[PDB]
RNA sequence: UUGCCGUUGCUAUGGC
């Protein structure tokens, strides 16, 4: 048995490498490095923070105050929020408008404050990739990001620019182009409690910036498709996911190194695993992330998977195969064009062309026990991760959001044992990158806010 | 036998869609039904992908007869939305074609997908 | 795929080279050796002195073709079926057959020289 | 040394059109015709044995 | 615009000092511009501009980053005590020449 | 590298003619270098075939060899057998160099345009500008071959000929 | 007779048996990721050198760790550099093809003799091998 | 509660 001989010889090999618990167990170099550890400074940014907010089953779920404030902007795309240590929120749309909200009036719907709308006036007079230093967006703003301190919001989209606006007036303070032709930005994330931005640009590139210095730190390379989502916490690590290469990478940005995590679910072995006694299959494209803590994260796929990954395992720890359902099959009055229902039913091939909803938004509350998933099934899902950190489980649903969920994130309130949050979710009737979405089933372009309690 | 007969399963579908995305980046993909039939009657096509769930189905079933005439592999992907997303355009496509090129950096991948869908067909 | 003839087999056994292993460490590639029925007829006609050579040509690793002509002239058969198709290496040690094969173009020629096989008109050997 | 092998390979693959018949890429536009002649007496096919 | 990153900041009370490694970031600039770097370091930390010092500069290939070794003092007098004389000649105020004979 | 056995036979001369013309090579030393180390590679894989199944050398060095050959990119992901290392050859190795790859990705119009782009530093894989043409890109650096951002074919400031013509036409 | 303090027998060797085929199989079946670089950052002299091998980037990581750890640049020490840098780069351009070293496949060194086939757990009894299984 | 437009509430919904 050749793989048995491989495992056996590898075991003998590791035993021989060990060859080349007592009462005294102290090692001189380890305790010397621990003396240097006692000598050093800056136990602030580099907390390898584990899950210290265990509250998944604690708070209420089923009776949230859900207000779906519809807004008149075609296809809202992103949502950025802010809390100091009054709270503002930000939305941005495919109609080239950024909009500031106040959200701190917690028991009611948010309040519009200020527009900032680019348009055809901001097309540059050059068509030349480094004099892209205009003051507004002329194409398809895809992402906003508020500063952790709140001086600025920074936004960008398919016009390959980063425009950083002031908070108090929504004015463009600085323009930083991405200096090449395909340099469309797709996701932005500040590292927490900082002034450092991580943008993920479709050149298979990740750009980093210091916003209050108007400088770019480091460009870091290495995905294989467009870097569709990004996520960061207080550590200088980052977690990006490229779309169709089906890998999620995490980046030690000062070292400029990474850990890659591929997928790897196969319907052959999965249907055999069920065949030991079923509509589930392989993977299209890993789409969204959120780093839950500094040892784990969660990925949202294109076949409706939500997966939970550790920092110490290439293959994922936990899967959840169907997370928002399978799409309604196309009707017999809109598949075939024959006359009889028998042939128009034969043109469905049974179950072979039922496609699942793909999770287009995922948000893990940082270091907490609970994350929120959203797609165009109409109902957001709330999941909590078990305390042994090897599984998660569906708590409840938030069914007042008709449309695609282009963004989810939460806003905190309450103290250490009694808490209430408003879950913002940007709702559109069209995916945040291309159109591709038919059967617009009662959708509206709005902000689904929910107020969850206890 | 349905009309959209030689459908691919999920592993072959993702192999097809990955090489479709790479050919679309390398300008070797002609996307859409009448561009596909144009490149098919011109003879610069290595295999055609039709999506088996558009709102009519004969709208692209016109193409298997052309592929049969000129001996070109044809395969049915079960999602027009995923096919357009792989093609890299902001709309669903119902048919696409991989044009022939010998200064092409993905020729081995295209030939492997051609062999897989031809043993299917 | 390499067409063998009778003096190549005789020189292989006289120099103690295995057929498929000598071919493999000559070309550094996977070889399929082919005994045509006329080469086999010639080895059988060589008599009971060449029993060792005949039952080393009888080897399941050595595949075998089916020539369709009258007579057992292996040099004519090898020359015809190689200048028809140009997908063949010719392993031979006849001086006349070596001159015929290296006069027709695009045909690599293998031969027992020294204590291993050599190859000449194959331009990718290393 | 590089331009010499660029221009003796262009010469070689222009001579290759003389000895063989090279697959140029198929039918370009409308089939105009053979453009050079059709010989009804010559058969350029390899006979067996 | 140059950019600054301190890493692995330890304190040496025996030498009355605070030392660290300096990732200096200059996209589309030439290099570190060490006096301007001492200015930027002396303003990100506290004042002591004749008590902040950097010595070990290595720029990686293609530019952009350079790793240096940063040590910052309190008390410019004890910085003059503890720093070596060649770095004091390079940056600060000391200048004593060697007697040129044989 | 090392010279071949019979270096002047006409098949070898037409071979090197086709290789240097189809891949834009400067002399015979490119072919001879890459073929010398390919000879070492498949001379090793021949011995790995001449030993038997469940040999430790065969198991570990065989999957090691085919995995680092797949990661160089001359061998595809599905053929994970050791006879494909014998079926490997020299243009499978020099299709992986950066001049060939720049032309195949279409940043250049020929292999000679690719060679002069590389030697004039308009091409960067990943982060670093590569400037030698025979680079042997890998399967992960295959998709980050793009124009350098320090170059006018990327998005940078235009070169001396363009700016001097602009200045003289402004005069 | 008597004891005599032997640092060569309580010193961490771990290199007589470190074989790259076994280490590659362990990296394959490791089930924890591997700290690879952002893809352009590991080529060396604009491609005039190789990419860099895995042992070379391990050694580079060790040198930069020691470098930052005690604040000292390493040097151009002539005898050691004329040995190691020139011989190392010449065998690098000999055997390292595209970031992968193929030098081992051209090298006689028995795998199972030194690095496999355990010597301490040799199990030279039927009873000892029976207890080692069960 | 918005680009219009409808039911509107004296606040929620649904069609482009
Ligand atoms: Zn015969």
């Amino acid at each position: 048995n050749p793989a048995d001989k491989r495992r056996r010889l590898a075991k003998q090999y590791l035993e021989n490498l060990k060859s080349e618990d007592e009462y005294n167990n102290f090692d001189a170099g380890d305790l010397d490095k621990d003396i240097i550890a006692s000598r050093l400074k800056e136990d602030v940014a580099e907390q390898q923070g584990r899950v210290f907010r265990y509250f998944g089953d604690k708070l209420l779920i089923s009776e949230a105050k859900q207000s779906f404030t519809r807004v008149g902007e075609n296809n809202l795309t992103c949502i950025s929020c802010f809390q100091p240590v009054r709270l503002f929120a930000y939305t941005v749309s495919k109609d080239l408008q950024l909009t500031k909200y106040d959200i701190t009036d917690f028991s009611k719907r948010p309040k519009k404050l200020k527009y900032a709308k680019g348009g055809a006036k901001y097309i540059p007079t050059s068509k030349h990739e480094y004099e892209n230093t205009t003051e507004g967006h002329y194409d398809e703003i895809l992402t906003v990001a508020a500063s952790p301190d709140g001086k600025y919001v920074v936004t960008g989209g398919r016009d390959r620019k980063l425009i950083v606006w002031s908070t108090e007036s929504l004015s463009p303070v600085k323009v930083i182009p991405t200096k090449d032709r395909r340099g469309e930005v797709l996701s932005l994330a500040f590292r927490k409690n900082s002034d450092q931005l991580y943008a993920s640009c479709a050149d298979f590139k990740i750009r980093t910036y210091s916003i209050n210095q108007f400088s770019q730190l480091e460009i870091l390379y290495g995905h294989h498709d467009i870097v569709e989502d990004i996520s960061a916490l207080a550590m200088e690590r980052c977690v990006t996911v490229g779309a169709r290469d089906r890998t999620a990478m995490l980046w030690k940005i000062p070292d400029e190194t990474r850990l890659t995590f591929r997928g790897g679910d196969e319907p052959q072995k999965l249907l055999r695993r069920w065949m030991k006694e079923p509509l589930f299959f392989c993977e299209g494209s890993i789409d969204v992330v959120s780093m839950v803590d500094d040892f784990h994260f969660i990925t949202g796929s294109d076949n409706g998977n939500i997966c939970l990954w550790s920092l110490a395992k290439k293959k994922p720890i936990f899967t959840e195969r169907i997370a928002h359902g399978i799409l309604p099959e196309p009707s017999f009055n809109d598949i075939s064009g024959e006359t009889d229902e028998e042939l128009r039913k034969r043109q469905l091939q049974g179950k072979k062309l039922l496609q699942p909803f793909w999770i287009t938004s995922l948000y893990a509350i940082p270091y907490s026990n609970v994350f929120i998933s959203g797609s165009w099934s109409g109902s957001l899902k709330v999941w909590k991760i078990s305390d042994n950190l090897r599984s998660f489980e569906l708590l409840g649903e938030l069914s007042g959001a008709k449309g695609v969920v282009t963004k989810i994130q939460v806003v905190e309130s309450g103290k250490h044992g009694k808490e209430k949050f408003r879950i913002l979710a940007s709702i559109a009737k069209e995916h945040r990158l291309g159109r591709w979405i038919a059967n617009v089933s009662g959708a509206r372009n709005g902000i689904y806010s929910a107020v969850i309690d206890q | 036998n349905p009309k959209a007969f030689p459908l691919a399963d999920a592993a072959l579908t993702q192999q097809i869609l990955d090489v479709v995305q790479q050919a679309a980046n390398l300008r070797q993909l002609k996307k859409g039904a009448n561009e596909a039939t144009k490149t098919l009657n011109r003879g610069i096509s290595e295999f055609i992908i039709m999506a088996a769930d558009c709102e009519p189905i004969e709208i692209l079933l016109h193409l298997p007869l052309l592929c049969e005439d000129k001996n070109v592999p044809y395969v049915f992907v079960p999602s027009r939305v995923a096919l357009g997303r792989a093609c890299g355009v902001s709309r669903p496509v119902i048919a696409a074609s991989i044009t022939t090129n010998d200064a092409s950096a993905i020729k081995t991948q295209i030939y492997a997908v051609k062999d897989k869908i031809e043993t299917l067909l | 795929q390499v067409l063998i003839d009778t003096n190549f087999i005789n020189f292989s056994i006289q120099k103690k080279v295995d057929i498929v292993r000598g071919m493999m460490d000559c070309l550094l590639a996977k070889c399929n050796p082919l005994i045509t029925d006329c080469v086999m007829a010639e080895l059988e006609k060589l008599g009971p002195k060449y029993r060792i050579a005949l039952k080393l040509a009888r080897d399941p690793r050595i595949k075998r073709l089916s020539c369709s002509h009258k007579g057992t002239y292996a040099d004519d058969c090898l020359v015809h079926r190689v200048l028809q198709h140009k997908c063949y290496i010719v392993a031979t040690n006849d001086a006349g057959l070596k001159q015929r094969i290296r006069k027709i173009p695009g045909i690599p020629l293998m031969s027992v020289g020294g204590h291993a096989y050599v190859i000449e008109k194959l331009p990718d050997v290393f | 040394s590089r331009v010499k092998k660029r221009k003796k390979y262009q010469k070689a693959q222009k001579k290759l059109k003389s000895v063989r018949a090279v697959y140029s890429g198929g039918q370009s536009g409308v089939y105009e015709g053979e453009k050079t002649g059709i010989k009804k007496g010559l058969t350029r096919s390899v006979k067996f044995k | 615009a140059v950019t600054i990153r301190t890493r692995k900041v330890i304190s040496n009370p025996l030498l009355a000092r605070k030392q660290f490694v300096v990732d200096v970031l200059h996209p589309n600039r030439a290099n570190v511009s060490k006096d301007e770097l001492r200015e930027k370091l002396a303003e990100v930390y506290k004042a002591e501009k004749d008590a902040v010092s950097v010595f070990g500069f290595r720029t990686q290939f293609g530019g952009g980053k350079s790793v240096g070794f940063g040590l910052v003092y309190n008390s410019v007098a004890e910085a003059k005590k503890f720093e070596p004389t060649y770095r004091l000649v390079r940056y600060g105020l000391a200048e004593k020449v060697e007697k040129a004979s044989r | 590298y090392s010279t071949p056995k019979r270096p002047y036979e006409s098949s070898r001369l037409d071979a090197e003619l086709k290789l240097a013309g189809e891949f834009g090579l400067k002399n015979k030393k490119e072919i001879y270098r890459i073929s010398f180390q390919l000879s070492k590679i498949r001379r090793a894989a021949r011995d790995l075939l001449t030993r038997d199944e469940k040999d430790p050398k065969r198991l570990f060095e065989g999957n090691a060899l085919i995995r680092r050959l797949v990661r160089v990119g001359v061998l595809s992901e599905d053929k994970k057998k050791l006879d494909y290392v014998l079926a490997l050859k020299v243009e499978d190795f020099l299709e992986r160099r950066l001049q060939t790859q720049v032309y195949k990705l279409g940043l250049a119009k020929s292999v000679h345009h690719a060679r002069v782009l590389i030697t004039q530093r308009h091409i960067a894989v990943g982060k670093q500008i590569v400037n030698i043409p025979s680079f042997m890109v890998r399967l992960d650096s295959e998709k980050h071959i793009d124009f350098a951002p320090t170059s006018p074919f990327g998005g940078a400031r235009p070169g001396r000929v363009a700016r001097r013509n602009a200045a003289r036409k402004a005069e | 007779f008597e004891d005599r303090f032997d640092a060569r027998e309580h010193k961490d060797r771990s290199n007589k048996s470190r074989m790259q085929a076994m280490e590659e199989y362990i990296r394959e079946s490791s089930d924890q990721p591997d700290w690879s670089a952002s893809i352009g950052a590991d080529i060396v002299n604009h491609g005039r050198g190789g990419i860099k091998s895995l042992r070379d980037t391990e050694k580079e990581r060790r040198v930069t760790s020691f470098e930052e750890d005690n604040f000292t640049r390493l040097n151009i020490t002539n005898k050691a550099e004329k040995r190691k840098q020139k011989q190392r780069e010449r065998n690098a351009r000999m055997n390292v093809i595209g970031g992968e070293d193929f030098g081992i496949f051209s090298s006689k060194r028995k795998l199972e003799d030194s690095t496999s086939r355990r010597g301490a757990k040799k199990t030279r009894s039927a009873w000892d091998r029976a207890q080692r299984r069960l």
